[PDB]
């Protein structure tokens, strides 16, 4: 299964996400 | 450090102590292990001529002109290491069964599930109703505070 | 009713079947329905039907 999650919380996190290698696509809005 | 990686790994197998082994790097200590701790652990009889080779070659160093010190209760060794480990720890296929998380907009008809919280994203409300047109999803939602914690939370047990 | 549902033949009557989606089971298990409001044409009911 996938998961939508806000970019904000993404950029956020991507360390734990990393850290889990876990798989995301984001799009940083400026 | 010890003067072997055969007791290091011995070490290992009797409580999980990761020691290193000298490798005549600084001036450094040196512990050693005598005929009590050897009876203890029950290594066999081929490494105690390794480790008293390996103490006469460090004489024959001191003759030529570093420290070394032994212990001899296991009691002494545990205080002398500082740390007892916490036996068994199994290791699983992946560490979470969610693979991806995402937010591009092309991935919503394959997403399956998206938590919310008040954000600061240009596309967070197109992304949300597009979500939620679908006829079975899993949402969750924030309750304030802190999100990032509830959300750690979530994609452990998710 | 029920025995008409099993053969297949509804000589009699009919009923109605309607789509529900998976986790409307979980979240009606999960709700209640109670009553706030009475309908408002209970009053002449039998006139109408009359």
């Amino acid at each position: 299964a996938m998961l939508l999650a806000p970019g904000d919380v993404i950029k956020r996190s991507s360390e734990e996400l990393k850290q889990r290698q876990i798989q995301i696509n984001l799009i940083d809005w400026t | 450090v010890v003067l072997t990686e055969e007791i290091a790994r011995a070490i290992e197998s009797k409580y999980g102590t990761k020691i290193d082994v000298y490798r005549d790097e600084v001036p450094a200590q040196i512990i050693e292990v005598e005929r009590s701790l050897q009876k203890e652990l029950g290594i066999s009889r081929e490494g105690v001529a390794e480790q008293t080779e390996r103490l006469r070659d460090l004489r024959r160093k001191e003759k030529s002109g570093i420290t070394i010190e032994g212990v001899m209760s296991q009691k002494k060794l545990l205080s002398m290491i500082g740390g007892v480990e916490r036996k068994m720890a199994p290791i699983g296929a992946r560490e979470s069964a969610v693979m991806l998380v995402s937010n591009s907009i092309k991935d919503v008809v394959r997403a399956t599930a998206y938590f919310t919280a008040p954000t600061g994203d240009p596309h967070w409300k197109e992304v949300a109703r597009e979500a939620s047109k679908k006829k079975n999803i899993l949402a969750y939602t924030s309750t304030g505070g802190d999100v990032k914690t509830e959300f750690l939370h979530l994609i452990d047990h998710l | 009713l029920l025995p008409d549902l099993i053969a297949g033949a509804h000589q009699n009557a009919d009923p109605v079947v309607l789509d529900v989606s998976w986790i409307s089971l979980w979240f009606a298990f999960n709700r209640s329905f109670e009553p706030t409001h009475r309908n408002e044409m209970l009053e002449v009911a039998p006139l109408i039907e009359s």
